[PDB]
C-alpha cells in the first residue's frame, strides 16, 4: 500500500490502478475559526486556541 | 532457447505460471532488471550500505 512499485502492472492492473486513486484524490484536511475568546475564553487543548 | 541459473535466482520452485514471464530472452531480461531493482531497494531501505556494507 505504500510503496506501490511493489504491485505489478502486469499481473495486477486494476488493484494498482486502485492504488494510486486513493494516493491522489483522497481529500485534504482544513481548518477554520470560531469562538469569541475575549468573553467566553478558550477551551482549546492540543490545537490553538 | 533456454537460460542457465545461477545464484541468486536458484529458489524459483512453484509453477511457472504464478512467475508469469515474458517469452522472449530479451523481453525476459528487460522484465527480470525491472523487477530486481524494486527487491534491491526494498533490502537496501532495511539494511544501509554504510553499515552492513561487509
Amino acid at each position: 500500500f505504500m510503496n506501490i512499485q511493489l504491485i505489478s502492472p502486469i499481473d495486477a492492473p486494476i488493484l494498482r490502478q486502485w492504488a494510486e486513486i486513493i494516493h491522489r484524490y483522497w481529500p485534504n484536511p482544513s481548518q477554520i475559526r470560531y469562538g469569541a475568546p475575549n468573553v467566553f475564553g478558550s477551551a482549546n487543548l492540543f490545537t490553538p486556541p | 532457447v533456454a537460460v542457465q541459473l545461477f545464484r541468486p535466482l536458484q529458489g524459483l520452485v512453484l509453477d511457472t505460471q504464478l512467475y508469469g514471464f515474458p517469452g522472449a530472452f530479451d523481453d525476459w531480461e528487460r522484465f527480470m532488471r525491472e523487477k530486481l531493482r524494486v527487491l534491491k531497494y526494498e533490502v537496501l531501505r532495511i539494511y544501509p550500505i554504510s553499515n552492513y556494507s561487509n
